[PDB]
DNA sequence: GGAAGCCACATCCTCT
DNA sequence: CAGAGGATGTGGCTTC
């Protein structure tokens, strides 16, 4: 199931700490408030009825809860396609945010993507 | 390192520049009667020959959030410092006006 | 000293 | 045109 899905559309999906969900690979370091190159997606291996809401939160030791934009998406054919997700808050020098994905089924489910992305004011920048 | 609002504040406290930038007489509200001249001088002070009013005003718009300067809606070229200038200058707007013979 | 962060624009550009 | 704000790229500075 998971093996076939990872092979389905190779290289772009990564594992969450939850065996029933997978998500898009995020850049290692990105500019705060800048649009992501690849639209962030959450994929459900088990069955999640269409319409189910999905949100993401980002945070770590410096920023317990980071300001985001468009952090809400709806599941469709087992995929939650976030339309232009963005990280506004900063994660701190040499540190990365940890993403907490909440799939609003009844009961709710939560999948974690540890040390997923570093967000700074400049973002990846050419050496001076 | 000099900032746009600091620069505008200099021009506004030098009576020689009153022909192109001046206080309106209402609090800390001011007007760039000759936007191009302010732009040219701002360009010269930063060493940006291409500087014009369209780009200097973009600079002013970033101040809307930082609560430094706001726009006076409906009045062309008119803005108003909304930060605590009295505190920073040690003069109320009425005293500063008088030091500059500001005509409302 | 340099790499990595933060800031304040300078430049364009879309839209009202 | 003036004016709001979004998207990007730079030089100056401060922090590790």
């Amino acid at each position: 199931s998971m093996v076939e899905v990872l092979a389905d559309h190779p290289g772009e999906l990564v594992r969450t700490d939850s065996p029933n969900f997978l998500c898009s690979v995020l850049p290692t370091h990105w500019r705060c408030n800048k649009t992501l190159p690849i639209a962030f997606k959450v994929v459900a291996l088990g069955d999640v009825p269409d319409g189910t809401l999905v949100t993401v939160m980002a945070g770590n030791d410096e920023n317990y809860s980071a300001e985001l934009r468009n952090a809400t998406a709806a599941m469709k054919n087992q995929v939650a396609r976030f339309n232009d997700l963005r990280f506004v808050g900063r994660s701190g020098r040499g540190k990365s945010f940890t993403l907490t994905i909440t799939v609003f089924t009844n009961p709710p489910q939560v999948a974690t993507y540890h040390r997923a992305i570093k967000i700074t004011v400049d973002g990846p920048r050419e050496p001076r | 390192p000099i900032q746009l609002w600091q620069f505008l504040l200099e021009l506004l406290t030098d009576k020689s520049c009153q022909s192109f930038i001046s206080w309106t007489g209402d609090g800390w509200e001011f007007k760039l009667s000759d936007p191009d001249e302010v732009a040219r001088r701002w360009g010269k002070r930063k060493n940006k020959p291409k500087m014009n009013y369209e780009k200097l005003s973009r600079g002013l718009r970033y101040y809307y959030d930082k609560n430094i300067i706001h726009k006076t809606a409906g009045k062309r070229y008119v803005y108003r410092f909304v930060c605590d200038l009295q505190s920073l200058l040690g003069y109320t707007p009425e005293e500063l006006h008088a030091m500059l013979d500001v005509k409302p």
